[PDB]
């Protein structure tokens, strides 16, 4: 049975971020 | 049949070059209206699935939303509402999610926001913008596809989604359940509320929301709701937040909004979520740069 888990408590990365011309 | 057939390749083909006949986007709301009530109201997904918040008619966003996130069917989505208003491109926003819908109609998903109500987006531009460059006939007709959209979703039985939030009248999921469709928003009530209200760091319980509907509520009655319901998450948008996403309540809830600089008011980024297949969430952050 799943169980929500953030990235960033496994030693991950919680957030990508994409910077993009406008 | 009696409209005849769209050429779905073609009518996305011709979104992403950036021109539809008002019987395409007729036959686009009338196809997905049968597919949003031959689903249920109360959606129970898988994941992996990507999840984003407001749009607001900023189509380029969109198309850079899923340029980062994977064009469908390369992802599972769900979009948590509000599509429409305030932005200059609500009809090509629209238009696209539900040919996904109507392509991917089990991989694509959409939820109601408090802008896919008509005494809403009567206001707030679709209106106009409907009237301007088809006619008020067109934007009838996308309120009755809007008036059957699903409400509220849950992933694998441990992610609660919806636009707005909480409800002081939500004891259990079947009377999400039981909300018959198609149905404007009132003013008031458990359907109001799910596309409405909004969490407060400020309030014990419930308050009064100060847009003059709904409520506002607490970090104690995310923690009873999660708890009540066996859940491990509330994922709702609604309210921008200057990261594209927000945590509340120790990372019980989080606010997603998808539309980076909102309605040129605003510096924020833009956030979806990413759902691997274990529930391990991580975000994708969309900034312009200047
Ligand atoms: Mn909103
Ligand atoms: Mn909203």
């Amino acid at each position: 049975k799943k169980r929500v888990v953030f990235a960033d408590s496994k030693g991950l990365s919680l957030t990508a971020i994409h910077v993009f011309s406008d | 049949g009696h409209m005849g057939s769209l050429n779905l390749d073609s009518i996305i083909g011709r979104l992403l070059e950036v021109q539809l006949t008002e019987n395409e986007i007729r036959g686009l709301c009338l196809k997905s209206r049968e597919i949003f009530l031959s689903q249920p109201i109360l959606l129970e997904l898988e994941a992996p699935l990507k999840i984003c918040g407001d749009i607001h008619g900023q189509y380029y966003d969109l198309l850079r939303l899923f340029e980062y996130g994977g064009f469908p069917p390369e992802s599972n989505y769900l979009f948590l509402g509000d599509y429409v208003d305030r932005g200059k491109q609500s009809l090509e926003t629209i238009c696209l999610l539900l040919a996904y819908k109507i392509k991917y109609p089990e991989n694509f998903f959409l939820l109601r926001g408090n802008h896919e109500c008509a005494s809403i987006n009567r206001i707030y531009g679709f209106y106009d913008e409907c009237k301007r460059r088809y006619n008020i006939k067109l934007w009838k007709t996308f309120t009755d596809c809007f008036n059957c959209l699903p409400i509220a979703a849950i992933v694998d039985e441990k992610i609660f989604c919806c636009h707005g939030g909480l409800s002081p009248d939500l004891q259990s999921m079947e009377q999400i359940r039981r909300i018959m469709r198609p149905t404007d928003v009132p003013d008031q009530g458990l359907l109001c509320d799910l596309l409405w209200s909004d969490p407060d760091k400020d309030v014990q319980g419930w308050g009064e929301n100060d847009r003059g509907v709904s409520f506002t509520f607490g970090a104690e009655v995310v923690a009873k709701f999660l708890h009540k319901h066996d859940l491990d998450l509330i994922c709702r948008a609604h309210q921008v937040v200057e990261d594209g996403y927000e945590f509340f309540a120790k990372r019980q809830l989080v606010t997603l909004f998808s539309a980076p600089n909102y309605c040129g008011e605003f510096d924020n980024a833009g956030a979806m979520m990413s759902v691997d297949e274990t529930l391990m969430c991580s975000f994708q952050i969309l900034k312009p740069a200047d």
